[PDB]
This record gives structure tokens, C-alpha cells and sequence, in this order.
DNA sequence: TGGGTTTTCTTTTCTCTTGGCGGTATGCAC
RNA sequence: GAAAAG
DNA sequence: GTGCATACCGCCAAGAGAAAAGAAAACCCA
């Protein structure tokens, strides 16, 4: 790679380029002409940018200069620097002549005509301006026909992907227009990248000292304002001085966006900083973040991409509109790419310690910038100016750590004057649009902001590159069932959302979810004092996420909106809009129903009364027909808790998850008391869910018949639980270490539940260590009222301990394809390799664990904050996290392949699927239909030896060393050795009630 | 945590224990009691003797033999060093609390302020005498675990690095730090012994050393209170976190106090280092900021 | 062989590494 | 330091 | 050719922010 400092020089180049300073660029280029230390660190990148720059103007004495430049250092002129001088040659309007001698020039140094205009990355009008020039000379030249788009053929999505067949896509319930005008709305919100919402807070009442302290704060922004800027004008005279003289100033990259908008996004993180401050770094990280994204959007404002994306997508919108009607059915990727597709190349990153200048950069001029009064009690009494931000450290063990702070007179200025509003970043909220389909790992998700495919902690990641060296045709079935997830239009329910806000805003319901605010919190003595503290930070932290969610609700409660849909790095799915979605707690998933309704038919309503029962915790080991039986007995609790919510018998809030089993109330309310049930158009989701969709697809793997008797993989009239088994066998020991001279045997009672061993008897396929299995056992034991608080790490014990026991010569097969799995994984990360596999739908999965993280420093003002590289740059797999990760990491791949395929074949019947992590909504009348696809989709997907798929692409792709082999047969040999399946047959599971339910 | 079986010069070590010759209710906590020659070297001064040994092994013949003490023993199973729960659900015999052993013992002393209650005789480990020895100022300042009846003298053996260290001054200005001023003003920590660590035998090195753990009635202020004490100590560690500044950049970094009037209040001027701080500066420093009631915003903390 | 280090995986909200000195290498004015 | 989802 | 300013790297002390409570055993550096 090229050094630090040519980094920020290839940075500096490509930033004056798209800032259009080209005399500074120059300069700086004539300046480290005349010295080789330096002259040295520049590359045939850089003279290529100034190249295409000084093209770009149409300015042929500094092509020339920049020419012998290149030629003066004995560098050989590169592709992009004659089609740089194509560009300058059509648009200046050259003799036919001196392009053709250009031409001839070109095809003699070895030049590739047709290579330059495909593996060139160039904008349409560079390649116009470069045809333009190659078509004045030779006119009977032209580019290659586009070719019609590639259709995948596999085995998996064979079915998908087939025109010979009979499709019904569903279509959304808003019209052509409406759809345009939301379109512009969301492409309003992206253009503003900010949000602003009504806190749904209790308002308090105007007071003198409200209003006071609200035109002191106005007044100090204000000067605030006019600081921000006569610095930001300062430090940029300083720095183009800096320029002028040879050196790396970040110029352009405060030119890059306004001097307001750089002042407002420096006064926004100012308004948005806790009363406990962030770390610096943080800062840092967001100040850069914010830059780039606000630069992306401005860029392709003033581009013109903007309305080329209008134009597509005015155009794309006539195959989900319900009235307008395309020629041929098709997906929505596939109707993107066969209308004329807009060009949008990928936006490369910044230089990550470039990032962290320009994070430090603006973080010191704005903690320099701002000063308030030091004595706020007298505003007539002469006051010294003290800085609003303070930077203190804190100390954790070794690690010092540094925080930026606010004024305690600032902080108690913000909540004396309580603000009515909020803000979130765009992309932190729901799209009132449909988002785009994801037509590639670049283009998606939001209209105007880049989103990334795969979810990283790390901002250089490997994940993306290994999406791109795939195939094309590849990741179609997952970009399309992305596309389909983000294509599900969502509402609020309206009636959950009053009686939350009923209760936030009052005193808090916290047994329901809803939080109760620190003036209801309690208020040797030190012991008091600290014990008010923890439980009064704990409380605000809670109010402060539901106010969040809660006010994001409020703001989209007469909008339809749609959250478009990301991956992490094993495939799972995770809505991209963070606070209100349908991952979420109980009360967000009450909130949020489907805005397209079906009729029920004339099995929708039972599936409804099904799931009211599913969510109520009981009848969860009993038949459908003794759930619907007792449904149709309870029917009148069911009534009230609808009509009469917090005035009535309140049944509803002894269900296991009360505000959904509150809105399916209402919803079985409504239905019952249609004139005709079948035709009430229902919106609410009906869910189905795999009982331990692990152990499901383990077994599935495995062929085990005792295992698929034991998950509901063999038909069965009734349901059946591991958890409920093992449980019994606990209590069993329990009792016979009762009368004995045990305490915990007596402590426990009736507290051995299916909740207290669920989390462990489900986790235990995944590699458990036993002392994780305390903490796994205690948090479900310590919210407990009725368990003594003196016996919970007695208690934790006693349970880590009888359920391994209990869990001894049990999952036999389950347990070998996790040893085979573990050792794999142990063997791949011993040999300095990173766990890699493929899916059956083609999806390329990694594992990003390393230790040993290579880490730098940069040279400060303020102080000096560490970053560090993770891009590959760390060479020491993580064999303990591999191994952790490896079991769960491939059934996780497995489950969401399963969730793929079912929605793709659902897709194709007019169903509306979306899907929490192994738990399928779909609506009411749809159930069945959905249960039937999800069945063959399994039987589909497990058909396939999944097993020995993975061992020979595990051979072809980590087993080809030319000297390494020798050592690695013990490794060869391993994945070789998958356990034979058992004498499980799985065309009975399309047969089993009970594998969702 | 070491046994030691060496009697070498026992018997001095026993009479500067034993303070005045007259009063035997001077108790001995002595810490790991392991072979039992040093508990019978404490034995020939004559006043009582408690073990708190915590070792399983070592533990049952501590028991035995204490009839021919004819009373001079309590044996009670625990350790000194964890005393009062801070994660804990119920008792084990590795760890106990305060109230129990000073129930066992019988012994309360209400009044600080009075003559010392009780003495503590014990050791540091090989690695750990950091942590340690910043518990027993966690529990010093803030009355907690042994400190948290009366002022228990806490003489004890330790680490020659840290009777460097915790000494130093501006004086030998490499190694210092905040320790070193918790300490050095909390107790008056004299010389007593100057024993070899590795003379001492384990069931090239730096010399052990033994040292007074005394707290001082200067301690507690008007200013400096038992529950400030955390304000107090996020200046000693910000102010050695950078250590070749002047005291009016870490006050700005730590108070939003006008630095230069408290400096002015103080004495020094203005280009005074924190390393150039003697261990009653930090205290003047911290309680020069308190009487300015009417700035009531006074920490970053 | 003896001793320091972590405890199944993913995602989200709340809100956890810096500093000082000294030695070595390199580039520039007289 | 806490909470939630799978 | 020589001395001084600048930038980069090493390296131990960080005060190994108190948990030195804890049933539990395997992995990597010494
Ligand atoms: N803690 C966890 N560790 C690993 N995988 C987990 C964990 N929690 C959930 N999963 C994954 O999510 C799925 C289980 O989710 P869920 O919470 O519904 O459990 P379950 O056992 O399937 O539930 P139920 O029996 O109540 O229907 C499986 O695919 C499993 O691999
Ligand atoms: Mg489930």
C-alpha cells in the first residue's frame, strides 16, 4: 500500500476535484516539484486526478505540464490519462487531425479502444465527450450491444427466476401519483438530513422563568453562531496560507460543504451532547461522518443525479401502483434494470486518519469557539467567559479516556428551558417511500444516502469486497427478498399508540413496558445517595429510548412508511431505521400493523384466535383445536380487554406479552363483529413461529429421528418442547435434593419454569461455557419478586449444574455436527484463516474476528486519540471467537436462507411476508398458504446436502495450500468427515402442524 | 499471601507490636497464620492473638492446640482483604463481614476521634499490592470494611517499589503519583523493619519492608468530608494523568473556576507544576475551591 | 510445566485509551 | 452501568 | 561537513477505578 501522506495527498487531489479548486491543486503539485523526498510519495494517481481535472476545464497548457510531469519521473502515462486527453480534445473542439495523431498514439503504445470505455470507471458525460472524440475520427467505431440481463439458474432458485410459469405479484393499495408525491416528500427529508418532531412529553406550562431562560439560550446560539464562523473564516485563510506553502491543510474538505451548513451540523452535535459527555473520539467520528454524508447529498444534488433518479423512479413506480399496469411481470430489480437504468458509481470512503483530522478539527474550533457566561444568576452583573465544553478524563483500570463535557450552567439552562422538539438524522426514520431496490451491493435502501449491504462495527470491513468478487447473479435471491422486505408498506396502530401515550405521560406502567419518569423515583447515607443515583440513571435511560420510539410513532401515525431492509454479516435481516420497527419490545410491535389489507376467507378468523391464544403464554402445549377451543371460551375476557382496556377486568395484562395480545383483542373484536367475517379486511400480522428453529434445522441436517420427533419435524397431534422436558427433569432432581441437607432445594419451590431454562436448554447446541450459564440463569431469577434476593449466585449454580446433567446423552447428531462444525472452525482460525462459507442461495459469508488490532496515533491539540484499522490490516484470526461463532454463525445462514426462499415463493402467490428472525408474519388469510411454501422451502432447502456442500467447498476453497497441505491433512480430514445422516425423511415435515406455529 | 517460618528477630518485631508494656487489650489480627511460628512468636508478648487464616488446609490445626494457650486464641475462617460484601449474595467461609468478626470479637469503638481501637498485622501478595492498598484508602477515607468502626492501625509488610514510591515528593520526581498523596497525608508511615523478601520462605527481588498504617485526625475536614472523597480523588489521578502541565490548565479542565484566583488563593503562581506538589497541596487545592459559596457549580466530577 | 485471560452468537437503545520522555533517523541553513 | 429482540 | 529543528518509534513505569468473593475449566505466553 502507499504511505500515510500520500494518502492524504491522493485525498487532497480527488477533494480539489470535486471541490473545482484546480489553481490550488496545481500549486500544490509545482511546490513538491523541485525535492524528491517528497516527489517520491507522488504516484501516477495523483497526476492522473490533476490530469482529469485540468481535462475536465478544458485547459491544454496544464495537460501539457502535467504530461511532462509524469514523463519527467520516468512514470508511463496510464489509461485514464489518455482518456483524460480525449476528453480535453472533444471539448476544447480539436482538428480532426491532432485527435487522429492522439488516436494513433494511443493504439501504438498498447492501449486498449474498448477496454477504455468499460474498465475505465468514468461518468456518462466523460464517456460522451471520449466517444465524441473517437467518433471524429473513426466513425464506423462503436461500443459492444448491451446484453440482455442475466437470469440465475440454480437449483434453489430455479422455480424463482422461471418465465414459464403462472404469477400473481401483489401490488400496493396507493395509486401512481400518490406514490410520485411521496417519493418527493422523501427525497424532501433526505435533501434537509434532518428530521425535527414534537416530543410527545407532557407540555409544561409558560412561566417567566421558561421563556427567560429560552431567549438566553437563543441569544447565546446566536453568538455561538457568529463564532463558529469568524472561526471557521480564520482557520480557513490559515490553512490556504498552508496550502500556498506546500503542505496538507484540509481545505477543500472544509470546502466541501457551506461554511452555514458546516456551523448548523457543528451547532446540532452541540445541541445533542448528553449532560454526561460523549468521549472525544465519538465526536470525532461523527463530525466526519456527517461531513461525508451531507457531502454525498450535496454531490449528487449539484450533479444532476437527483433528477435522473426522479426520472427512473416516476417510471419504476408503474409496476407496485395498483393502477398502472407494466406490459410484462417482472421483480422490482429486474423492472429496474430493464428501464433505462441511472448510472450511480460507488462513492469511495475518505482516508480513515483524514476522517479523524477533520473529526478533531471541527470538535476544537467548536469546543474553542463556544464561551457562555460564567455567572448566569445576575445578567447584569460582569461575567468572565468560561467554555461551554470542558475537557475531563476518566479513568477505567489502566485505560485513560477522554470526555467532552458540558457546563453544569448549560446543562441546567437545557432543562430549565425545556425544548418542545426533537431531532433525528434521515436515515435514522422510516422512508415515506419505497425504497430502492437493491440492484447491487452499492445501490438501495434510502434514496439519497448510501447504505451499506452487510451491518459492520468496523468502518473498513471485509464483507463488502467479498460481495463484489461473487458472480452477479449470485446474491438475486437475496437482494430480491431485501427488496421484498423493504416493499411491505406499514401504518401505526393508532389505538395502542393513545393508550401508551395515556400512560408515558402520565405516572408510568412499568410492568406493561411503559416507563415511569425520575420523579416518581426514590429519593449509611452514602449508600442511599448512591443507590437514588443508579436507580434514578437507569430510569431516565429508560424514558429517554421509550421518548424516542414513542415520539417517532406520534410523527408517523397518519403516514403510511416502509423500513427498508439491511443484512449483517451472516445473513439475518434488521430494518435499517433503529428506534421504531418490528424487532422491537412488545409495545413497538403493538404499534405497527400492515397498511394493505386482506378478507379473511373462511379460515382467518380461527388463525386470528390462534394467535390472540399465542400471545397470551398459555395453551402453549396443546393442539390448534384446543388453542381455538379455548379462544372461543375466553372470547367475552377478549371483548372487555378490547372495549374497556385500562377501565375493565384487565385480562389482557396477565398475557405474556400484553399490548400485542391487547391489539389482537381489538383485531378479533372487529372480526367477530363483522356482518360477514370472511369479508372484514384485517391488517394485523399473524405470526408463526419454529419451536427452537436451531435444533429444527440441527436436526434437519443431521437426519434424526429422535431429535425430529423431539422439534416438530414428524407429524404429531400435539406440540412439543424440549424446554418443558428438561425442565422436568430439573424439578425431578430438585425434588429428589429436597428434605436433604440443601437449602436451594427449598429456596427454588416452584420457580423452576420453562423461562428460567429456556435461554439455556436453547442455547446449549451452541457451545456454552458453564460459568456463562450463571449470568444465563440469574437476570431471569433476579427479576423474579417472590425469589429471595440472599440466593440468586446459589440458586445460578444449582441451575448451571442438573441441566447439563439433564442434557447428557441427548442430541446426539445435533451434538456431533456442532463438534464437527467447532473443530472446523478451531482448525480453519489455527492455520491463520478466517471462517468463510457460502449459502445455498449463493450469499458469501465471513467471519470479521481478530485480535491483536493494529492501532495509531495522531498528533493533537486538544489530546491524542487512538483509531484503528481493522480493514484486513489485523493478521491474527481469533481462534476462541471463531470457534463461538462458527455453530450459531452457520445455522443463522441457514435459518435466514429458509426465511429467503419462503418469501420469494410467497412473493410469486400474492402474499404480503415479512419476518422477525425465525417468526413469519403474514396476514390472516394468507397463514396456511405460508405454512405450505414454508414447508417445501425447508424440504427444499435440506434436500440439498447442505452438509457435504460445505465440506467440498470447504476443501476447494481453504484446502489447495502448495506446501501448507502437509500440516493441514489433519484439517482435510476433518471437514471430510461429516456424520452420516440418520433415518429421518423429511416430506413429513409438509405433513407437520407443529413446525410453525 | 506467604508463610513464613522465619523466627528472625521475632521478638523485636513482637515488642514494638506490643507498644506499652502494661496493656494487653491490644489485639493482634495476624493474617495468614499458615505454620504457626510467627503466631507463637506473637504468643511470647503475651497479649491475645486472633488468626484469620483463610486456607482450607491449614485451617483445622488452628483450631487444635489453642487449649494450651488457655484462652489467648479466637480462630475465625476469613481473609482481610474482601471484609464487606460488594457483589455478594450470602456468606461463605472464605469471606465474611465486618460486623460479623467485630461481633465475634466483641470489640466497637463509637468515637473516631478517641485512642486507636485495634491493630492489624499482615501482608501484601506478590502481585497486587496496587489494588490492595488502594481498597484499604477506599475504605480509609470513606468509613468502610475494617476503617468502618474505629481507626485501626493496619501496620503491615510491604513492597520496597512502593515505599518508594508512596514516600516520594516532589523529591524524586520519576516515580510519583496518587497513592503517594493518599497515603502520605492519610497516615504517618515511619520506618520499622527491613527485612529481605527472599529470606522469607514460599510454601533478584526487590526487599520487603514493613511500614505504620496509622490514620491521622487531620484527615476529615469541614472542606474534606467522608463523602466527597471521589471529588477529591478525580483531581489527584486528571492532575498526574498529564503530568508536565501547570495547575491552571488541569483546573480548567476540571473546574469551571476562575484557576488564577485559586492559585492566587493558594500561594503559588501560575506556572506551578502538579508534579512540583507536595501531598497537602492537593488537599489546600481541593478545599481552597469550597468556601466560594456563591459559585455553586464547583466539579466536572 | 506454571501462570495470566475469557466464559455461545447476532442486532438495537441508553453513552468506557492517553501521555510523557528519550533515542534514532532525516532534512535543511551556514 | 442498564434495558430490549432473536 | 556540521549543528539544529522536525517527525517517528519504543517503552516501560499509567495509580493493573476497589471488587483480592465466589463452585471451573480450557487456551496462549513465559
Ligand atoms: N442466545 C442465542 N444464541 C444463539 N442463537 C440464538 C440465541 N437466541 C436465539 N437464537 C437463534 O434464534 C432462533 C431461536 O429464537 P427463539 O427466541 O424464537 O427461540 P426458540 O427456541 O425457537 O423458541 P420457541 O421454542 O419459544 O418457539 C434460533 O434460530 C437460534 O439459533
Ligand atoms: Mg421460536
Amino acid at each position: 500500500q502507499l504511505s500515510g501522506q500520500q494518502q492524504r495527498l491522493l485525498a487532497f487531489f480527488k477533494c480539489c476535484l470535486l471541490t473545482d479548486q484546480l489553481p490550488l491543486a496545481h500549486h500544490l503539485l509545482v511546490v513538491h516539484h523541485g525535492q524528491r523526498q517528497k516527489r517520491k510519495l507522488l504516484t501516477l494517481d495523483m497526476y492522473n486526478a490533476v490530469m482529469l481535472g485540468w481535462a475536465r476545464q478544458g485547459a491544454f497548457k496544464e495537460l501539457v505540464y502535467v504530461l511532462f510531469m509524469v514523463k519527467d519521473a520516468g512514470l508511463t502515462p496510464d489509461l485514464l490519462s489518455y482518456a483524460a486527453a480525449l476528453q480535453c480534445m472533444g471539448r476544447q473542439d480539436q482538428d480532426a487531425g491532432t485527435i487522429e495523431r492522439c488516436l494513433e498514439q494511443m493504439s501504438q503504445e498498447g492501449l486498449k479502444l474498448q477496454a477504455l470505455f468499460t474498465a475505465v470507471l468514468l461518468s456518462e458525460e466523460d464517456r460522451a465527450t471520449v466517444l465524441k472524440a473517437v467518433h471524429k475520427v473513426k466513425p464506423t467505431f462503436s461500443l459492444p450491444p448491451q446484453l440482455p440481463p442475466p437470469v440465475n439458474t440454480s437449483k434453489l432458485l430455479r422455480d424463482v427466476y422461471a418465465k414459464d410459469g403462472r404469477v400473481s405479484y401483489p401490488k400496493l393499495h396507493l395509486p401512481l401519483k400518490t406514490l410520485q408525491c411521496l417519493f418527493e416528500k422523501q427525497l424532501h427529508m433526505e435533501l434537509a438530513s434532518r428530521v425535527c418532531v414534537v416530543s410527545v412529553e407532557k407540555p409544561t406550562l409558560p412561566s417567566k422563568e421558561v421563556k427567560h431562560a429560552r431567549k438566553t439560550l437563543k441569544t447565546l446560539r446566536d453568538q455561538w453562531e457568529k463564532a463558529l464562523c469568524r472561526a471557521l473564516r480564520e482557520t480557513k485563510n490559515r490553512l490556504e496560507r498552508e496550502v500556498y506553502e506546500g503542505r496538507f491543510s484540509l481545505y477543500p474538505f472544509l470546502c466541501l460543504l457551506d461554511e452555514r451548513e458546516v456551523v448548523r451540523m457543528l451547532l446540532q452535535v452541540l445541541q445533542a451532547l448528553p449532560a454526561q459527555g460523549e468521549s472525544f473520539t465519538t465526536l470525532a467520528r461523527e463530525l466526519s461522518a456527517r461531513t461525508f454524508s451531507r457531502h454525498v447529498v450535496q454531490r449528487q444534488r449539484v450533479s444532476g443525479q437527483v433528477q435522473a433518479l426522479q426520472n427512473h423512479y416516476r417510471k419504476y413506480l408503474c409496476l407496485l401502483a395498483s393502477d398502472a399496469e407494466v406490459p410484462e411481470p417482472c421483480l422490482p430489480r429486474q423492472y429496474w434494470e430493464e428501464l433505462g437504468a441511472p448510472e450511480a458509481l460507488r462513492e469511495q470512503p475518505w482516508p480513515l486518519p483524514v476522517q479523524m483530522e477533520l473529526g478533531k478539527l471541527l470538535a476544537e474550533m467548536l469546543v474553542q469557539a463556544t464561551q457562555m457566561p460564567c455567572s448566569l444568576d445576575k445578567p447584569h452583573r460582569s461575567s468572565r467567559l468560561v467554555p461551554v465544553l470542558y475537557h475531563v478524563y476518566s479513568f477505567r483500570n489502566v485505560q485513560q479516556i477522554g470526555i467532552l463535557k458540558p457546563h453544569p450552567a448549560y446543562v441546567q439552562l437545557l432543562e430549565k428551558a425545556a425544548e418542545p422538539t426533537l431531532t433525528f438524522e434521515a436515515v435514522d426514520v422510516p422512508m415515506l417511500c419505497p425504497p430502492l431496490p437493491w440492484t447491487s451491493p452499492h445501490s438501495g435502501a434510502f434514496l439519497l444516502s448510501p447504505t451499506k449491504l452487510m451491518r459492520t462495527v468496523e468502518g473498513a470491513t471485509q464483507h463488502q469486497e467479498l460481495l463484489e468478487t461473487c458472480p452477479p447473479t449470485a446474491l438475486h435471491g437475496a437482494l430480491d427478498a431485501l427488496t421484498q422486505l423493504g416493499n411491505c408498506a406499514w401504518r401505526v396502530n393508532g389505538r395502542v399508540l393513545d393508550l401508551v401515550l395515556q400512560l408515558f405521560q402520565a405516572k408510568g406502567c412499568p410492568q406493561l413496558g411503559v416507563p415511569a419518569p425520575p420523579s416518581e423515583a426514590p429519593q449509611e447515607l452514602r449508600r442511599e445517595l448512591a443507590h437514588c443515583q443508579k436507580v434514578a440513571r437507569e430510569m431516565h435511560s429508560l424514558r429517554a429510548e421509550a421518548l424516542y420510539r414513542l415520539s417517532l410513532a406520534q410523527h408517523l401515525r397518519d403516514r403510511v412508511f416502509w423500513l427498508p431492509h439491511n443484512m449483517d454479516f451472516r445473513g439475518r435481516t434488521y430494518p435499517c431505521p433503529p428506534h421504531f420497527n418490528h424487532l422491537g419490545s412488545d409495545v413497538a410491535r403493538a404499534l405497527l400493523e400492515f397498511a394493505q389489507g386482506r378478507p379473511l376467507g373462511p379460515h382467518g378468523l380461527d388463525w386470528l384466535k390462534i394467535h390472540l391464544v399465542n400471545l397470551t403464554g398459555l395453551k402453549k402445549r396443546e393442539p390448534l383445536r384446543k388453542r381455538l377451543a379455548f379462544a372461543e371460551e375466553v372470547m367475552d375476557d377478549i371483548l372487555d380487554s378490547a372495549d374497556q382496556p385500562l377501565t375493565g377486568r384487565k385480562w389482557w395484562m396477565g398475557a405474556e406479552e400484553p399490548w400485542q395480545t391487547l391489539a389482537c383483542c381489538m383485531e378479533v373484536a372487529n372480526a367477530v363483529r363483522a356482518s360477514d367475517p370472511a369479508a372484514y379486511v384485517s391488517h394485523l400480522p399473524v405470526h408463526q413461529d419454529g419451536s427452537c428453529n436451531g435444533l429444527q434445522h440441527y436436526a434437519a441436517l443431521g437426519r434424526d429421528s429422535v431429535g425430529a420427533a423431539s422439534v416438530n419435524l414428524e407429524p404429531s397431534d400435539v406440540p412439543q418442547d424440549v424446554y418443558s422436558g428438561v425442565a422436568a427433569q430439573v424439578e425431578v432432581f430438585r425434588r429428589q435434593d429436597a428434605q436433604r441437607g440443601m437449602r436451594v432445594a427449598q429456596v427454588l419451590e416452584g420457580f423452576i419454569t420453562r423461562k428460567v431454562v429456556k435461554q439455556t436448554v436453547m442455547t446449549v447446541v451452541y457451545g456454552v461455557t458453564r460459568y456463562g450459564g450463571r449470568l444465563q440463569i440469574e437476570k431471569r431469577l433476579r427479576e423474579l419478586s417472590d425469589f429471595p434476593q440472599e440466593f440468586v449466585w446459589e440458586a445460578s449454580h444449582y441451575l448451571v449444574r442438573q441441566v447439563f446433567k439433564s442434557l447428557q446423552e441427548m442430541f446426539s447428531g445435533t451434538r456431533a455436527i456442532q463438534h464437527w462444525l467447532t473443530e472446523s472452525a478451531r482448525l480453519i482460525s489455527h492455520m491463520g484463516s478466517v471462517v468463510e462459507w457460502v449459502t445455498p442461495l449463493g450469499v458469501p459469508v465471513i467471519q470479521p474476528y481478530r485480535l491483536d488490532s493494529k492501532v495509531k496515533q495522531i498528533g493533537g491539540g486538544i489530546q491524542s486519540i487512538t483509531y484503528t484499522h481493522n480493514g484486513d490490516i489485523s493478521r491474527k484470526p481469533n481462534t476462541r471467537k471463531q470457534k463461538n461463532g462458527f455453530p450459531p454463525n452457520f445455522i443463522h445462514s441457514l435459518d435466514s436462507s429458509h426465511m429467503m426462499l419462503t418469501a420469494l415463493h410467497c412473493y410469486r402467490k400474492g402474499l404480503t411476508f415479512v419476518s422477525v428472525h425465525d417468526c413469519y408474519w403474514t396476514h390472516a388469510a394468507d397463514v396456511s398458504v405460508m405454512n405450505q411454501v414454508c414447508r417445501e422451502q425447508f424440504v427444499r432447502l435440506h434436500s440439498e446436502p447442505i452438509l457435504q456442500d460445505l465440506s467440498r467447498f470447504l476443501v476447494k476453497r481453504f484446502c489447495s495450500e502448495p506446501q501448507k497441505i502437509l500440516e493441514a491433512s489433519q484439517l482435510k480430514e476433518t471437514l471430510q468427515a461429516v456424520p452420516k445422516p440418520g433415518a429421518f425423511d423429511l416430506e413429513q415435515v409438509k405433513r407437520s402442524t407443529y413446525f410453525f406455529s | 499471601k506467604r508463610y513464613v517460618t522465619d523466627r528472625r528477630l521475632a521478638e523485636t518485631l513482637a515488642q514494638i507490636y506490643l507498644g506499652k508494656p502494661s496493656r494487653p487489650p491490644h489485639l493482634l489480627l495476624e493474617c495468614n497464620p499458615g505454620p504457626g511460628i510467627l503466631t507463637q512468636a506473637l504468643l511470647e508478648a503475651g497479649a491475645k492473638v486472633v488468626a484469620l487464616e483463610s486456607d482450607k488446609t491449614f485451617i483445622p490445626h488452628l483450631e487444635s492446640l489453642g487449649k494450651n494457650l488457655d484462652g489467648k486464641l479466637r480462630v475465625i475462617h476469613c481473609d482481610f482483604f474482601k471484609l464487606d460484601p460488594r457483589s455478594g449474595g450470602v456468606i461463605k467461609p472464605p469471606a465474611m463481614s465486618s460486623r460479623g468478626l467485630f461481633k465475634n470479637l466483641g470489640i466497637e469503638a463509637v468515637p473516631w476521634t478517641a485512642d486507636i481501637p485495634l491493630k492489624v498485622v499482615g501482608m501484601f501478595p506478590s502481585r497486587g499490592e496496587k489494588r490492595a492498598l488502594w481498597k484499604l484508602a477506599y475504605d480509609l477515607y470513606s468509613c468502610t470494611s475494617i476503617y468502618k468502626f474505629g481507626r485501626i492501625e493496619v501496620n503491615m509488610f510491604i513492597g520496597e517499589k512502593e515505599f518508594q514510591k508512596l514516600m516520594a515528593d516532589p523529591g524524586n520526581p520519576d516515580l510519583y503519583h496518587v497513592l503517594s498523596v493518599i497515603w502520605q497525608l492519610a497516615c504517618e508511615i515511619k520506618v520499622l523493619h527491613m527485612e529481605p523478601w527472599s529470606s522469607f520462605d514460599i510454601y533478584l527481588q526487590q526487599k520487603l519492608y514493613l511500614i505504620q498504617m496509622i490514620p491521622r485526625q487531620n484527615l476529615f475536614t469541614k472542606n474534606l468530608t467522608p463523602m466527597n472523597y471521589n471529588i477529591f480523588f478525580h483531581l489527584l489521578k486528571h492532575c498526574f494523568g498529564r503530568r508536565s502541565a501547570t495547575v491552571i490548565d488541569h483546573l480548567r479542565s476540571l473546574t469551571p473556576l476562575d484557576a488564577r484566583d485559586i492559585l492566587m488563593q493558594i500561594g503559588k503562581q501560575e506556572d506551578e507544576k502538579v508534579v512540583n506538589m507536595h501531598p497537602q497541596d492537593f488537599k489546600t487545592l481541593f478545599e481552597t475551591i469550597e468556601r466560594s459559596k456563591d459559585c455553586a457549580y464547583k466539579w466536572l466530577y
